[PDB]
């Protein structure tokens, strides 16, 4: 029977013809009852097909064989090939075959015969098109490792538990997969974007290696490690899984961590650990979030950003090495020149600003970078502004290193300053007041992200101050003074601050304008270029109103309950209101403080 | 024969002398570490940065301190410290950063 | 007055001119108020002994100091000194430094009364020598890494919570450590014992890269991370630290880990991980832990082996290797029969015999491989006794799974009878008679082993026979067939192991040994030798009395009325006929009186 | 011309071919892997271990089978499975068992 096969298929006869070889283990196997079949390192060519009844599990490793036995003709539970050409798999497949290896081929394609026997079947390093529409439902580890995928199926196996793609040029996943699927592999694909919905049993999720933007949101809580490491990742999911356990978010471009992370309970009986590394993070959450790992009574998830402790160092920058920062495209004969504007005083201090202003995720955005380019390169020619930009600079970081949104404010205010001094302002009056309008908004901006602060963790102020700005850049009329920026986010804004925001704003202008502005500010370096005499007799007036009868009557009522400066600063306010009034109304435009908005 | 007690760590006082420092090394490779004196975490490894120096006599060691040389800290892009970092060739290899014993060694056997 | 006596410092003139940038930052440090004094780097041989109060913390590193300024003073709270070849302190210190640091120094010894309210010293890279006997109590933090010390003092500050000796030539330690402590590094010194005693408060203790063989039994239950790598530790204590959360015990010479390794307790968060790698393991430990943490009812310490998932791998050497694991003396010409006697039947059988005997603690003991090398040397010429022992190996691999303890007990017990086929037992019935007690008190130890190694975790059945067989060498007059040797531990076996052992083998050879004598054995060997005439009537007395007896049929007529038997019923008139043909021979000489209760 | 898929990783048979595998590199560093075809916690870290073999093309990739060499197993020591070993000119180097494809890729660069 068997005799017949083999001696008459050892006929063919090619060269190494020592199949003898193998029927000296063939029947050696049947012999001694072994269910094991070890065919290695043949030196082969060709293989004898019918061979053999009663052997669960046979190896084909180390072959040189060109392509699968015909008609095998045999019970088989288990089949392994390995290291050896093959065109693609034949059709002829028993439904007893539990388990198959393959993992060097080279095969092309799909032959979706289905056993349904089939358990395992691991396709490593040997590349395919495409995969079969619908695979046999026995089907539970399914790998397909260095190869080319363009696209997967609509449905694969309903009870498919362990799937491994590691293979080159897949982008994409079906948003729908089984959904018992427990365990994914998919690293190495160059991928893009991950689905809405994934299994909901999905516990095992492993996308390193591959290019992604931003992970979706919604995800199955049943994930308990994630391994999006050596991403592209800008912002990591707000409601992270529930069961999650271990994350490995490092080699990304990551600037701050979510904000939901204040008390994040973690299922797990291990803590849960967030391991972000070689990340441009910005120096208020490295300091925030590490200070909240020192309390005690944090119970939020662990954040890893280098292992194991460190501690953050404030190293500052030359001049015109922080400019390069802003300045991407540029000649030696800018370098040159702003090395030479270290020299001047307050220099260090517009360093330190422009490196604590671009430490933010917005700030980083192309067109806002573009921006302040571009308010950068009017400073190189001006010189003159540099000057009260670089002192307004100095007064912002002796106070606290965290106000750096206000001078920002200040900064752009200071071109205001000096256009209204160097005679840029033609009577213009009308045109200016409502610059003047904005900045008061502007100020309102501030206030308000001031306090927005004060609720958030990862969130920089000046995220929050250039938020409000852009957004409302047209409810607020914003039209000059502020160009519009899209941003990655709303930078942690809710809709009712917004309503807040604009009706806050708006009630403030209506109210104490006319108050505020006699105040600022630049306009009395206009206000001395219009009508010096009439300021000078109201600077008289103050000086004539030092020798005040009624100024020992304020200061003898305030010893009992320096101090008579306070008052001094109040009575003089009074006459900058007054000498406003008058000299707004000989150019009819008294008409213009008006009231605004409602 | 002559011999000198301490460690083989060096330590720099001048931004000239320290890339002067590392082009003298050739295929040698040079561990320099980011510390300061009011440091904690700075200290728990400090001690074993310098048996490590006593130990492997192939590469050299140096110690930049970040406060009177903050002209270097800015230069090699240090933001959190103690950190290491790699040089062969007057070239960047590796970067690392934390209070971490076993990753210093096992970084320096992965490179040499 | 602080700035002429500064400026005075250039009047020792010497060499260095970097002098005067150390008084450019001591004025800088006054008016821009930088409460610290920052100098190094600089050159200076010496520094004044006056600072201004203004000051307090004071940075000396890294240039040569060749001894100390005599008596600094001022405002010290913070004092740095590194790098530098300095030979002494001064006992005139600042009452107000609470922390100095000296990395990289020559110290050769502490001199006394150093500042009261010092709370660090770091005292790494110098050359103490000794240590003082009272430090100031308020110390918190002492570092001497790289320091040949021979000894510490056995009086301390007790208020230090972090202790650091990782350094050179320690012997032991004092039982008597501070009671707040709960740090200590003891890593790289040349110990071989932890002391009894260990404060009470105690979390984290590091003694990786020593000598020690045996942690005490009488641990800190406050300890959570222990890490006794690098050593030559022979087994791990049955009380495991109540709180511990890891124990780093790789590097080290076990065989088997404890018994009281059950559920053990998570008193922490963490579950409870022993790492254990690099360490020659016996196969029933490795898998038998290995089946444990495989099933999800296990709630004991995870056991950590590899890094990394394995599966155990179970190959036999070729048997001249494996021959040569027992006998220490190597030459060629022994090797070379080995191979010859590799090559008859059931080789294979023995040679996976020897590894599996000898991979257990107790019978890697010197004085136990001893013997077994002699009698390998037994089998190296006598070539019929080689191959009886190949034929009961071969038949160990069969029956059930895993008898190596009966296996290696019948081919002990195949050496008499070899001796009786060549007749070395004539008319010496009487000394047989009391070889035959010993055999069968063997016989009942095996079978105690058995009972007792089903409660056993990774304690070996040969080790449990073993040790009952040492144990009672004089409780059971194990004169013959036993040799006195020493054990690294009784193998589990308690006080009233022994005590049970001891009355139920003596009442099993009160009674059971007459019978059991005829049975037996090699004796029969004798029997055919000494007494032709009486064996072969004996032969021709079994089928006389089984052609037509009525015990069939009475039988044979029950299992009907109940429901190749004659077999059975014909064992039970051999061993009559056995006991007949033995009492015979008794009453011919005087060796009858021998077989008596004697117990 | 010649560019086979067929990786780097080379099988062994011959016990004495073996033994000539290890002369054949001479100064260069091998690596020697011992698996089985029925090993579950091996099957993991079979497909890795060739991936690795043609990035580190200066390291030779060694297969061997205990099942199809019990001479082999024995004499080199195998207990565990997976085994990995390595090797430069002769003597041992370093050895270490388990699933794991961190230390197995980490010791390859801490070596060479």
């Amino acid at each position: 029977e068997l005799i017949w096969s083999e001696w008459v298929k050892e006929a063919p006869a090619k060269e190494a013809a020592n199949r003898e070889e193998a029927v000296q283990r063939m029947r050696d196997c049947l012999k001694n009852n072994k269910t094991e079949l070890r065919l290695k390192i043949l030196g082969l060519t060709t293989i004898p097909a019918y061979i053999p009844e009663q052997i669960t599990t046979l190896i084909l490793d180390n072959n040189e064989l060109k392509s699968l036995p015909e008609n095998l003709q045999g019970n088989i539970k288990t089949l392994y090939a390995n290291s050896n050409q093959l065109t693609s798999i034949p059709a002829t497949l028993p439904d007893t075959i539990q388990e198959m290896e393959l993992s060097i081929n080279r095969i092309t394609e799909l032959p979706e015969r289905l056993p349904s026997a089939l358990q395992s079947l691991d396709l490593f390093h040997n590349k395919i098109s495409c995969l079969p529409e619908n695979l046999p439902e026995e089907l539970r580890y399914l790998s397909v490792y260095d190869n080319s995928i363009r696209t997967l199926p609509a449905h694969l196996p309903s009870e498919i538990t362990h799937l491994n793609v590691q293979s080159n040029s897949l982008t994409a996943l079906p948003e729908t997969l089984p959904p018992g699927l427990k365990t994914l592999e998919a690293g190495e694909n160059a991928l893009t974007s991950l689905p809405a919905s994934l299994p909901p049993e999905l516990q095992v999720l492993d996308v390193s290696k591959n290019q992604i933007t931003v992970l979706p949101e919604t995800l199955p809580p049943t994930i308990t490690t994630l391994d999006v490491s050596r991403n592209a990742l800008t912002n990591l999911p707000e409601n992270l899984p529930a069961a999650l356990q271990i994350m490995q978010a490092s080699r990304n471009n990551l600037v701050r961590l979510p904000e939901s992370l204040p008390h994040f309970r973690g299922e797990g009986p291990q803590p849960t650990r967030i391991i972000v590394e070689y990340n441009p993070f910005s120096e208020r959450t490295i300091q925030n979030m590490q200070r909240l790992m020192s309390s005690v009574d944090y119970q939020g998830p662990r954040v890893l950003f280098a292992m194991g402790d460190f501690s953050i160092v404030r190293v500052t920058r030359p001049l015109h090495q922080a400019v390069q920062g802003w300045l991407t495209s540029l000649e030696e004969e800018d370098v040159n020149q702003w090395r030479a504007f270290e020299a001047e005083a307050n220099a260090a201090a517009f360093s330190g600003f422009l490196d604590y202003l671009g430490d933010t995720q917005n700030t980083r955005h192309p067109d806002f970078k573009e921006q302040v380019s571009a308010w950068l390169m009017r400073l190189a020619e001006d010189s003159a502004l540099r000057e009260t930009v670089f002192i307004i600079a100095m007064n912002a970081t002796i106070s606290c290193e965290d106000r750096v949104t206000l001078a920002y404010h200040q900064m752009q205010e200071a071109t205001l300053v000096h256009d209204a001094e160097r005679g840029a302002f033609d009577s213009h009056l009308a045109e200016l007041i409502m610059a003047g309008r904005e900045i008061f908004r502007l100020e309102q901006i501030e206030s308000l992200a001031r306090e927005k602060v004060k609720r958030l963790f990862f969130i920089d102020e000046v995220e929050v101050f250039l938020g409000f700005q852009n957004q409302l850049r047209e409810s607020l009329s914003l039209t000059t003074m502020t160009r519009d920026m899209r941003f990655y986010n709303v930078s942690g804004i809710t809709e009712s601050d917004l309503d807040e925001a604009e009706i806050r704003i708006k009630m403030a202008e209506n109210r104490d304008f006319h108050k505020w502005f006699a105040l600022w500010g630049p306009w009395h370096k206009v206000l001395e270029r219009i009508a010096p005499e009439e300021w000078r007799e109201m600077m008289a007036k103050r000086d004539e109103c030092i020798e005040t009868d009624e100024y020992q009557s304020r200061v003898n009522a305030e010893l009992e309950d320096a101090i008579g400066i306070k008052i001094m600063e109040e009575i003089n306010q009074t006459l900058f209101t007054e000498i406003m009034e008058n000299i707004l109304l000989k150019k009819e435009v008294s008409s213009l403080m008006s009231a605004y908005w409602r | 024969h002559h011999h000198h007690h301490g460690s083989m760590v060096k330590q720099i006082e001048s931004k000239t002398a320290f890339q002067e420092a590392l082009d003298a090394a050739g295929d040698k490779l040079v561990v320099v570490d980011f510390s300061a004196t009011w440091c904690g975490p700075c200290k728990m490894i400090k001690p074993f940065f310098h048996s490590l120096s006593e130990k492997y006599s192939n590469v050299i060691f140096l110690e930049v301190d970040v406060d009177d040389c903050q002209d270097v800290a800015s230069e090699c892009e240090v933001k959190c410290m103690p950190t290491f970092q790699f040089f062969k060739k007057g070239q960047k290899v590796g970067e690392f950063s934390g209070a971490n014993k076993e990753k210093l060694e096992a970084t320096i056997n992965e490179l040499v």
